[PDB]
RNA sequence: UUAAUUGGAUUCAACGCCGGGAACCUCACCGGGGGCGACGGCAGGAUGAAGGCCAGGCUGAAGGUCUUGCCGGACGCGCCGAGAGGAGGUGCAUGGCCGCCGUCAGCUCGUACCGUGAGGCGUCCACUUAAGUGUGGUAACGAGCGAGACCCGCGCCCCCAGUUGCCAGUCCCUCCCGCUCGGGAGGGAGGCACUCUGGGGGGACUGCCGGCGAUAAGCCGGAGGAAGGGGCGGGCGACGGUAGGUCAGUAUGCCCCGAAACCCCCGGGCUACACGCGCGCUACAAUGGGCGGGACAAUGGGUGCCGACCCCGAAAGGGGGAGGUAAUCCCCUAAACCCGCCCUCAGUUCGGAUCGCGGGCUGCAACUCGCCCGCGUGAAGCUGGAAUCCCUAGUACCCGCGCGUCAUCAUCGCGC
């Protein structure tokens, strides 16, 4: 089989086990309360989610 | 700097001329009158306006 | 616990809204609403050209329902299409319209002035439009159009002014369009009236 | 023989409306209801770096989400139980009913 | 220096920065091995295309390929266009976002007027303010954005509410002490007093008194008060500039690669080491070190999880396991501090770097290159030149704790 030379391994931990659900980046993922978003993407969609900057 | 704001002065002067015989030299009476005669919702702004009106009353009574 | 439930629902709406915004661009998309009923979900879509959304007697609404049920987590969806309430008071719609007008080939000054004229005619207190990109040459530039009353900073600017942003893809690159509009019913803190 | 009702919302006014409707329903009938007890508010706070790159002074955003809660106890009476079962809550309010 | 030690940032405004605590992945670097061309067409193709496999060689391992023959039925990279994809070049082609000038007080408009014109006036003068914040005079008279107003929290009082929060008074039962006149501790009834939790409201306005200034704007000093003169701490950063940073978060033009610069797998590297520098931790001891004993928190978090309680072990740890989707159960009986004894100014009973042997946990994997425990060993350091940093009140100094990152790992960031 030649298709087996393109599939990735199913990792369950490490930096490679989590991707942003909006841009697909690895790395700075916010894992709080089940969010899966980069620190970059969270800033520009936070008002739509109901967050506010009170202080 | 305790500098009074422009719109406070403007509204206070407008209220004073419209009802000259409505305000006294007592802060509480003026506070209630300002509360009832306008649509102001901020408690701070009401106090500023009432204080300036009190000053105006005592200043005109003295005759400048 | 309870916090995880609220966050999970908010993300679904954000993803669906972005997908529809990218998908229904030619139909003048203007937001959505999701309501939960014991039978399923009522999904209301606001647009300016419902014909494009429906797409010649079905064949597009069914596709959208299938995509929503499969790709996203909506159960038993049911899509209704309505009309935008105040198109000239919505900044997103106007920004997208200006971007499309630019993509057609109109000079940016004409588009900006036409948009401002229409918006002010339909009863708005103030409007501002900003256009940035490679306008008239290879050195980038920004221009700004304005008239009326508009509050830039503080809490009232956050909660009263409507804002919108859009991208225009031309032959030479992208052009950014920003629009801000103040509704006619907005009242600033220092506007006090004397009761007669 | 008593029912316990839990309410939660991100908008305080809607919560008050639902609580007032339940209180009026209990008032229009002879039935004792323990008053709406306010439980502690949930605050979700997230702090993030502002810049996309790493150059410049470091500045931070503090985003916050608030969830308000209420608790009501009422004795199970079918004449009033149906009335509260048919009230329609706004989409941003969560309601849960259990019998104890 | 190396096969590679991937790249960006260099005064303030680069150097615990890119949330950058990289064992694999992340990854972009080095050695090696495989896979990929929608759609048009050319050779070819049921007399079977394209594709897949039991065993055994090549191999780090591999139907990847070869040997050995079995499979299945409609397309066809052996060829030409075209295309997918690109952490490949360009931040001096762009969008968006961010730092700095700067939370500084600035930047403009309508009509009139002055100058041939570029321009000027308003926006100037005196006093005043944290402020182009105000009061008077003026060829100016009036407006806009910024400042202020606005939003969140903290401190004082009132009303409503009484569970999963609170326990003062009253009643009953049980157990202790100086034998019980008296004083304690649990449990059950019962209650919303007190604390707390969270909705609404009150309260401060230069309002009152005395001076200075002009009798204006304001300033200085007192009473009463929980609070006194932006009450205190935060959020929100105008028109523009900086060819400042980012195309290596995402979006995007042009140029390149396009059977490799695309997609996977294995092993290395980013962890090297004559040396220069930034920010820190631990110390150089008595304003202490050791041993035994005694006290008092808050913020947050928990189902891929927090785990009380019992048993085994010297420790690190191991075997069961109540309750918890949480004001209910758990993390969770902090340290600095106080009392008693040993050491008495010494490279030491100061300091704990470096190294030997042994025991453990996470993980698919612990050598390169993880963290913890026991015994042993015992480096420099005895207060620091020229220089130079932070801070005005519950602030600085000193002391620990929580969350982020996270299978395991905190001398870090954000908070208490
Ligand atoms: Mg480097
Ligand atoms: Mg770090
Ligand atoms: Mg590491
Ligand atoms: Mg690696
Ligand atoms: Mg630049
Ligand atoms: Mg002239
Ligand atoms: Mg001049
Ligand atoms: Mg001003
Ligand atoms: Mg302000
Ligand atoms: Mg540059
Ligand atoms: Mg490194
Ligand atoms: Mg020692
Ligand atoms: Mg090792
Ligand atoms: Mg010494
Ligand atoms: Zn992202």
């Amino acid at each position: 089989a030649k298709a087996d030379y393109n599939k990735r391994k199913p990792r369950k931990f490490g930096k490679g086990a989590r991707r942003c659900i909006r841009c697909g980046q690895y790395g700075p993922i916010i894992r709080i309360h089940g969010l899966m978003l980069c620190r970059h993407c969270f800033r520009e969609v936070a008002p739509k989610l109901g967050f506010r900057k009170y202080e | 700097g305790k500098i009074r704001q422009g719109f406070i002065k403007r509204v206070a002067r407008e209220l004073f001329n419209k009802y000259p015989n409505e305000f006294t030299r007592d802060f509480e009476h003026n506070k209630k009158k300002v509360e009832e005669l306008t649509n102001v919702t901020s408690k701070k702004i009401r106090n500023r306006i009432a204080g300036y009106i009190t000053k105006l009353v005592r200043m005109k009574e003295e005759g400048k | 616990a309870i916090e995880r439930y609220f966050i999970r629902e908010a993300v679904k709406e954000m993803l669906i809204d972005e997908f529809l915004e990218k998908e229904l661009r030619r139909a003048g998309y203007g937001g959505l609403d999701i309501k939960k009923t014991p039978l399923g979900t009522k999904v209301i879509i606001f647009a300016a050209n419902p014909g494009y959304v429906i797409g010649r007697g079905g064949r597009r609404i069914r596709e959208l329902t299938r995509i929503l049920e499969r790709q996203f987590g909506l159960e038993n969806p049911q899509i209704d299409v309505q009309e935008i309430k105040n198109p000239y008071l919505n900044a997103k719609v106007q920004a997208v319209r200006i971007a499309q007008a630019l993509e057609r080939g109109i000079h940016f000054r004409r588009a900006a002035y036409a948009a401002m004229r229409a918006i002010m005619s339909n009863g708005a207190r103030g409007v501002e439009i900003r256009i940035s990109g490679k306008l008239t040459g290879e050195r980038a530039k920004s221009v700004r159009f304005y008239q009326g009353y508009l509050a830039k900073v503080g809490n009232p600017a956050e909660t009263l002014v409507s804002k919108g942003y859009a991208q225009a893809l031309l032959k030479l690159g992208v052009i950014g369009v920003k629009v801000a509009i103040m509704p006619p019913d907005a009242r600033l803190p220092d506007e006090i009236e004397i009761i007669e | 023989q008593k029912a316990r009702i839990k309410l939660a919302s991100t908008n305080v006014r809607s919560l008050e409306e639902v609580a007032n409707q339940i209180k009026q329903i209990a008032e229009r009938t002879g039935v004792r209801m323990s008053g709406p007890i306010p439980l502690p508010t949930k605050r979700i706070r997230i702090v993030t770096r502002k810049s996309p790159d790493g150059e410049g002074s470091a500045t931070f955003d503090r985003w916050e989400l608030r969830i308000h809660k209420r608790l009501i106890d009422i004795e199970a009476d079918e004449r009033a139980m149906r009335q509260i079962m048919r009230i329609r809550v706004p989409e941003d309010v969560t309601i849960e009913i259990e019998l104890i």
